[PDB]
């Protein structure tokens, strides 16, 4: 009956978004999908294939002979081709692994984003609780959480009676 | 009371590798490595001229099998297995690089050279070169003596490049079956050819004698090749075994008769004009949104890079974590 | 006549350092560059160029001719030469991005180190306002504003004061 | 009140590329591909030649047009285009690894092999190389019968490497211009020209014949060089077409005639000994503080590395986050 | 006889973990190190070097002779073989120096998120001193570190003790 | 009161390099260059060969230093460099494609081809060739006359490939030492011979005449071989100058008298069958946890990388900060 948020888990039940609010008042449990944030995740991850393409393409023609061979000068361009097909198998392997690097990564930078700012957004008025979750110390409604949720959240409307709930 | 943020997770996500680590789980992840080719050459919206039987250095000189072939246009060349460039046995000199030059010429265009001739038979033929009867490279003329045991005469060709195009010249050097033979044809002395250029210049002597037996003939005809540049004469100088040409080659992407540039492949498979293609290997065509091949080492035009690996799965969504009770 | 930190916006103003302070008191405004962490920085930054010579300078000498060619063999040269640039070509394009995308990074990490360095100076007298700045909740003349900004700043002197006007 | 922290930024700054994003703007930057050279080969504090007409093989053989360098130091050698190695047409035996040798010598040294000679005449000369009157290389002796028709005697001459450095000793085999040229110079007979080392033994003989005529002349003389160890004796026997070396060519660079390592550069540019720079293309010269360029792939010397792009932007400070309103 | 945590300093006397607490209080000082979050880390630099044998490593036989030479071909084969090493040693020492940075960096991200756990943790019980320390606002037994090293610390049952030395 | 959170430092660290910065001190490091090899060849869990004198070709024909290994079974070939293929002077066509094939055999097999003579001599010796008495390659029989100065008979030997695996054939023309000595041996007359497969036809004629005295022989026998398909016949024909094949080499990874494919190195050093090892060079064997090597850009086998640098340090902990005051 809990929740909790990044810090600890996934959310499998978050279907319309990568990015997203869950939360919990009087009115009962909700969750929504974050747009911008998730469209910025998106945008740096589409155009990924692309530029793999862009930086490993060519232009080449037939060197050796396929149907008559050419025997000397062939046992050094077989062993040439081989030596670069090497070099770019290992340039192509980094290559891979440098970019699934950055996307895990930037995948977490956008939640941690996301997060900073909705910490930064509640001022004083809440608490985190450590599992990626605010622990909100007034008495906050559905068209409150949206206010969270869209940017709009004015703390100073709640200030005094969040102090009032933390520090007594 | 409480707001989480939180980030998606599915059940079973792909493993993929990272620098630091192997097996890593994502939402999302795609292939980069194609392994499956197209086996057809696609010539979609290309020009293309498939010489099946006819080898390529053929259409210069002109045996049977390319008489379809002897000006031809194309964007793509393709070169098959079985294929021969020459009928009477022998063959060309520094092949190879005469090749590459016909791959990437974009077609061939034919002109007359001019030559003509006195007192001697011009119209030599053969078994090996059969049309509806014996005959000979469509291209050249086989010059013997005009009555057997004769004496075949000193003579002088010469040639001027005219056009502003680079030209191809050929040549032969018949080489009798035996010491016999040759004087039959060209009668008795010292054979010698000549070929002179501003750049070039070379003298050929017949090497008679008896080798196996190819296509039924244990004679041999071997070509040799020069590039004439423009405003430049080739001088043919010759008392017997001359295999004369009668055309010169000019290459199309060097001009209507124009056509840039051609790709020369080498392919076994079936061509289809339906499906678009850049990449081209002996089994086909590579057409892939993919960055990385495993397929063939040897593909060529515009293709994607040849790796050993047959896969490097990349992310496209962010590690997978799933939900805990 | 508002005033916000890096978390938005850069100092288009700030024309004697990379990092600064800018700050609000009864006084008026004021902003000042950071010499320390500027000049750190730019350390890391001079000394690139170089190490881009270190990592991809050579020496080498003629292996075909340009006035008489030496062809069989020379066709084969060319397509190694040729390919070997593409190698290299890739290796300085990759060199460069990673160089840049480490000049970025390194940047905004002094910044952030900075605004951290001052967010734990502060202690419990001051709150983010979520621009980049800190909202101060004692009177800070410009000679506490020199304090916060040398790193002398004691917070005890006014964590009375500032507790007052935080709570009510 | 309130204290802010910042960052500078400027109104326009410049686009770079990082792994992950393209067009990135910063607020500093500066090229990393130097696309400018210098049209001039810059020579400053190094020792230079130029061989001008000299073709580099004609220092050891030494033509008209090679007068001047048959003994040179340098570091560096300049080679130029229209250069010649030679006067009386014909060419060296394995020359372009006779080259790469005497281009990173430090400069040649010559001394005299000490042949004496009996009854032949040794002055033998030619229009081919003019100096005041007909003359021939510099450092070889043309042999020949003293009486015309004479035939040429048997004759044995050794040499003996005494440096601690290696020798590069050359020699030449005269090609008649026909059979009758042979018999007036060197008199009838099997001519044989037989040349033995401790790792070297061959033996050549003249093939006469009518070929094309260049500098005037339809013979030719081809020449031929070995190394010869400290220690050891080259030795030369011959009874007709025998061009004979004079004086054997040491390297400096394996010695005060000591000049140690040269480059050698091919270049169509002047000399400037007012710049300084390391390396050479055939327009001139890069020197410059980046670490790569886009101007000659076959760039000489301690050079940048050469790339495809002519572009590669590297940032020198931070992100520019242009101020808001 | 003060102490301070990473923030300034590593600490010479911490000889059987690599992360670990220090703490203080009237029972006096003592050192711990963190099984699970040095472990962490040991695990992440273990396979190492092998995985630099995974990437690098190859097969091959002779191509040139030294006993008999084979010297136009063997001019070029010199020639492809050096321009193939410079392409290897320039990726050896990429490679490297790519590893260096990740154990390097790795290591600032289990000390991070050891200290991050800690001060989510304390919640409103602690102060954060700037040194890498947390000053605690309640009485806080050998027991009581212990919990907070096990991750067993319930920061409520203290919290009004604390709020009542942190505000007065 | 107050929890402090940290991590270990020591007194004095090691300096690596990051991609950023030079010399930063990390807690642990480790090397990942290997300089120092085993001065050994290690065969421990192999099969392995020195052929000492035996050079590797010598194994197929016969000569006395190879008396040991004309059957050989091998996964590891030791070549030693004083080695000689020979001992009748004269060298095998296209030798160093010869030897990259037996050297990747797992050793070779001998079989006889059957061959049988009538009114020649067959026992042909040379003192260049000692046993106990002038003896001749042990797999070759050289085929003279059988008196002094009669001619040599015109004949014909055809073998055919039964087994599955291809065959190695090899044969040898000789060279007397002048036209004299090839008279005594063959008779008077034209010399040829004439070898024929179905993918293989080459002629052969002797070319006598005075050549160095090597191994006491002034004549030569040159050694030329064929690689013979299943099911297909070699043609040989003759009347002089022939050393002909006794025994058929079939390698061994074709096939218990199987061995699946060897490698084949060239080294200076000892064997030691206690150490194990993968990958050698001419000082020995490399065997190293290290994933680099500085020693030998020419190793061969399962080998670390060879790279310019002696020393390229990895971190093993992190940056090291001292403990302050
Ligand atoms: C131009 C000419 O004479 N052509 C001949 C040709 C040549 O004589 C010969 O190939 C030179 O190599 O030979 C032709 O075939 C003949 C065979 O039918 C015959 O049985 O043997 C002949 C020599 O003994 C000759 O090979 C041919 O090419 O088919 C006939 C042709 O007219
Ligand atoms: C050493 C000697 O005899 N040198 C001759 C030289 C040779 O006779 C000849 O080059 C061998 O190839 O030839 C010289 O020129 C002559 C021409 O003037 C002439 O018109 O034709 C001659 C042969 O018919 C001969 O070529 C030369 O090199 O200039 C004269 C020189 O004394
Ligand atoms: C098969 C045969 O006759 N073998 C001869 C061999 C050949 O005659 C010769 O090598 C052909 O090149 O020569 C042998 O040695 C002889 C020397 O002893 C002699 O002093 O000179 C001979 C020629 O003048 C011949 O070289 C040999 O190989 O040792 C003798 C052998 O029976
Ligand atoms: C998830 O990744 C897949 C790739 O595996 C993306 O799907 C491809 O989408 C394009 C158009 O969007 C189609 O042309 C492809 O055929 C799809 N690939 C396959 C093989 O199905 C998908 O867009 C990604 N979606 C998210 C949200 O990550
Ligand atoms: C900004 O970048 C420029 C490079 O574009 C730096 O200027 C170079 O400075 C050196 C000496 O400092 C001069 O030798 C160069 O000629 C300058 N380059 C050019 C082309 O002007 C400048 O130092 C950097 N400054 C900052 C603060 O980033
Ligand atoms: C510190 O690094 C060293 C490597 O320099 C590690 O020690 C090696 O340990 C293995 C077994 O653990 C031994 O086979 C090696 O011989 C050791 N190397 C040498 C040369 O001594 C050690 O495990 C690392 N320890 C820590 C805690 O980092
Ligand atoms: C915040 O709430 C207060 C309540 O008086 C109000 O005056 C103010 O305009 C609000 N908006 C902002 C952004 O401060
Ligand atoms: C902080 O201010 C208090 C005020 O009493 C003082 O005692 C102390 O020495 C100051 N300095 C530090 C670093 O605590
Ligand atoms: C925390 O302490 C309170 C004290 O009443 C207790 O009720 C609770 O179960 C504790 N544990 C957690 C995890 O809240």
């Amino acid at each position: 009956g809990a929740i909790a948020g990044f810090i600890e888990n996934g959310w499998e039940g978050l279907i319309d978004g990568w990015y997203g609010f869950r939360h919990q008042n009087a009115q009962g449990q909700g969750t929504a999908a974050d747009y911008k944030s998730t469209q910025a995740a998106i945008d740096q991850i589409t155009g990924k294939l692309n530029r793999l393409i862009e930086k490993t393409n060519k232009q080449f023609e037939l060197i050796d002979n396929e149907f008559t061979e050419v025997q000397q000068i062939g046992n050094v361009i077989n062993w040439t081709r081989d030596s670069l097909t090497e070099i770019w198998s290992y340039n192509a392997e980094l290559l891979v692994a440098m970019e699934n690097q950055h996307t895990i990564d930037l995948a977490d930078s956008e939640m941690n984003k996301l997060y900073e700012r909705v910490r930064r957004q509640l001022r004083e008025n809440a608490e985190e609780d450590g599992t990626g979750c605010f622990e909100i110390f007034h008495r906050c409604d559905d068209q409150c959480m949206e206010s969270i949720r869209n940017n709009t959240y004015n703390h100073t409307e709640y200030r005094q009676e969040a102090l009032q709930n933390r520090i007594m | 009371d409480k707001i989480c943020l939180g980030h998606h997770a599915v059940a079973n996500g792909t493993k993929v590798n990272t620098l630091t680590e192997r097996g890593v789980e994502v939402v999302n992840a795609t292939e980069t490595v194609e392994i499956t080719g197209i086996d057809k050459v696609c010539t979609k919206g290309k020009k293309a001229v498939d010489l099946g039987s006819c080898g390529i250095l053929g259409t210069i000189i002109g045996p049977p099998q390319c008489d379809l072939h002897l000006e031809f246009k194309a964007d793509l060349i393709i070169e098959r297995r079985n294929s021969s460039d020459i009928c009477y046995p022998g063959r060309f000199t520094n092949e190879e690089a005469l090749r590459q030059i016909i791959r990437e010429s974009g077609g061939i265009d034919k002109e007359s050279m001019g030559f003509r001739y006195s007192g001697i038979r011009t119209d030599g033929a053969t078994s090996a070169c059969k049309r509806t009867v014996s005959s000979f490279y469509s291209e050249m003329k086989w010059l013997s003596s005009s009555m057997n045991n004769q004496v075949f005469p000193q003579l002088n060709q010469t040639y001027r490049n005219t056009r502003k195009e680079p030209a191809l010249i050929v040549w032969g050097v018949h080489h009798s079956s035996s010491l016999d033979e040759q004087n039959k044809l060209y009668g008795t002395g010292n054979k010698l050819i000549t070929v002179g250029s501003s750049k070039y210049q070379q003298s050929f002597s017949p090497s008679p004698g008896a080798r196996p037996k190819v296509n039924g003939q244990a004679g041999r005809i071997d070509f040799h090749w020069m590039l004439l540049d423009p405003g430049d004469t080739v001088t043919f100088t010759f008392n017997g075994a001359f295999i004369a040409p009668d055309r010169a080659t000019f290459l199309r992407s060097n001009a209507i008769e124009y056509n840039g540039k051609s790709l020369g492949i080498q392919s076994d498979a079936q061509i289809d004009e339906s499906c678009e293609g850049e990449c081209f290997y002996s089994g086909g065509t590579i057409n892939s949104p993919l960055p990385f091949q495993n397929i063939d080492s040897r593909a060529v035009g515009k293709c994607p890079r040849y790796v050993k690996q047959s896969s490097l799965p990349l992310a496209l969504g962010m590690k997978n974590v799933p939900e805990k009770i």
